[PDB]
């Protein structure tokens, strides 16, 4: 298919408070974490505390 | 935390019945029913009826006599749920409820009818998911990810 | 092929224990349970059950006290269903109990045992769609 | 055992016509055409005509034209198909897409094609983008 | 040079019969079957059951009621597939049905099985892979 998709919102929710954190672009590529570009920022984060959506 | 296969079960008491509740931590889908006593069994019974349906696969409850039990450790491996031992979207299982009391007499019937208001009610906008229209979507995007 | 929140509801019993039965007629997934005595008020409550987690619309179901029962139109209208024209998933509940039935000793914990095992039984009409991989991306895009 | 295999046969009648349809479950890949007499020779040549084309494993149908047919016997036989155990209703997905597009071209015969086309070349997924012109190629090209 | 969407075809008779052949120049498949009369309807049919099948990105073929036909406009138009004014893949066609004549009577089923078998009879040239084996192949590596 080559040419992924990237209709994926995914907001970085830890657990520091219940403050969405801004959808990100999902562009991972593993299993136990989350890279995510965030304008330019790419933040790698743990699978328990991300959250993505579509649409 | 919120790992999509992350579910809570608390449980409680409710006019003088016994209410257990699971949450969805990921989002706020709330499953609840009436059990006629405070046990595993029926604990384990639950986790099973939840095991059979949703793509569960982290129990995090909090470590007392109900979901510490053998009934509850055999359902749990049995469907492959690494339990973790340890009020919100269970505090609101109360309010909720009151502002519905009325429609129903039993408890029983009320806790129910608790969660269908409880389930399809969205949440302000740009990303206006009720809670049960949010978590299929959280489910799906998992696979959406797919194998090619 | 059929609609997105059309159920049906079975009512059969095994081994001497009641189980009321619900499936989602488009995807084949089944919901079922171990109700006590068939009353009306077990079925209403059942059928409270499905609503509170899928889209049920219209259902199909005997006309016996099933809808028959002032309870269950007392919650057919509290939700928002129907009555329309309505016995393989009793009948593959019953023989999917029949080899995953040493597990479990009783009927409560094995008919929802045998529910598990059915709704990942990866057969499909389409793509590997089991029946709950299927109803969820039914209702996805809607 | 299959599940790539495994296709599906069955006929309508459409607009006073027969059509013949054949779908391969696991891909929903459709293959339809209309037959004249619907005769054991028609389904036989069908069910050929097909499986030298796409490695059709097994075969799935009623009786009567489908089965007893011993012309199909002969050519299940011929190239190796099997019935078995295990509801149809792409039928009636392709009679829509047929009504939808019914305008397009009068001859039954040549719209039945048209929907066809507009079916297997249309991409509505199911958790995968693809048409299921590429579903099929998708497995069948997978080992 | 061709590539995964150019094809050609024509027609030539078979003991009595007409017959419309259609090949994959890329790989080497051939698609094929009988038509009782050589009409321009009869062609654009051909290509009407081909282009819902396969990735067909460019036809070809010489001239006549095959080519220019009004309908093989018609079709190709709503197929997106294009036409070149103007392939001896019919003499193997033909060798292949004697080679196997016994089999069955009618023409309407011979043709039939001498494509199974050039479609499905390995060799070599770059390629263990039998001339289906190529085409789904060249429809998956894009």
């Amino acid at each position: 298919k080559n040419s992924k998709f990237k209709n994926f919102r995914v907001y970085y929710r830890e657990g520091r408070d219940q403050l969405w954190k801004g959808p990100g672009e999902l562009l991972w590529k593993g299993e136990g974490a989350v890279l995510l570009k965030v304008g330019t920022d790419i933040k790698v984060v743990p699978r328990r505390k991300a959250k993505i959506i579509k649409d | 935390n919120s790992d999509l296969g992350t579910w809570q079960m608390d449980c409680t008491h409710l006019e003088g019945k016994i209410v257990i509740v699971a949450v969805h931590v990921a989002s706020g889908f709330i499953e609840a029913e009436v059990i006629p006593q405070e046990t595993g069994r029926q604990t384990a019974l639950f986790l099973l009826k939840l095991a059979g349906r949703w793509p569960i696969t982290h129990l995090h409850t909090d470590n007392g006599a109900n979901f510490a039990s053998q009934e509850v450790k055999m359902v749990a491996w049995w469907a492959g749920i690494e339990h973790t031992f340890g009020e919100a979207m269970n505090h609101h299982l109360k309010n909720q409820i009151d502002r519905i009391r009325e429609q129903a007499n039993s408890v029983e019937t009320i806790v129910l009818m608790a969660v269908h208001c409880m389930n399809h009610k969205r949440r302000g906008g740009i990303g206006d998911m009720t809670p049960a229209e949010r978590l299929i979507n959280m489910i799906t995007t998992e696979q959406e990810i797919q194998f090619q």
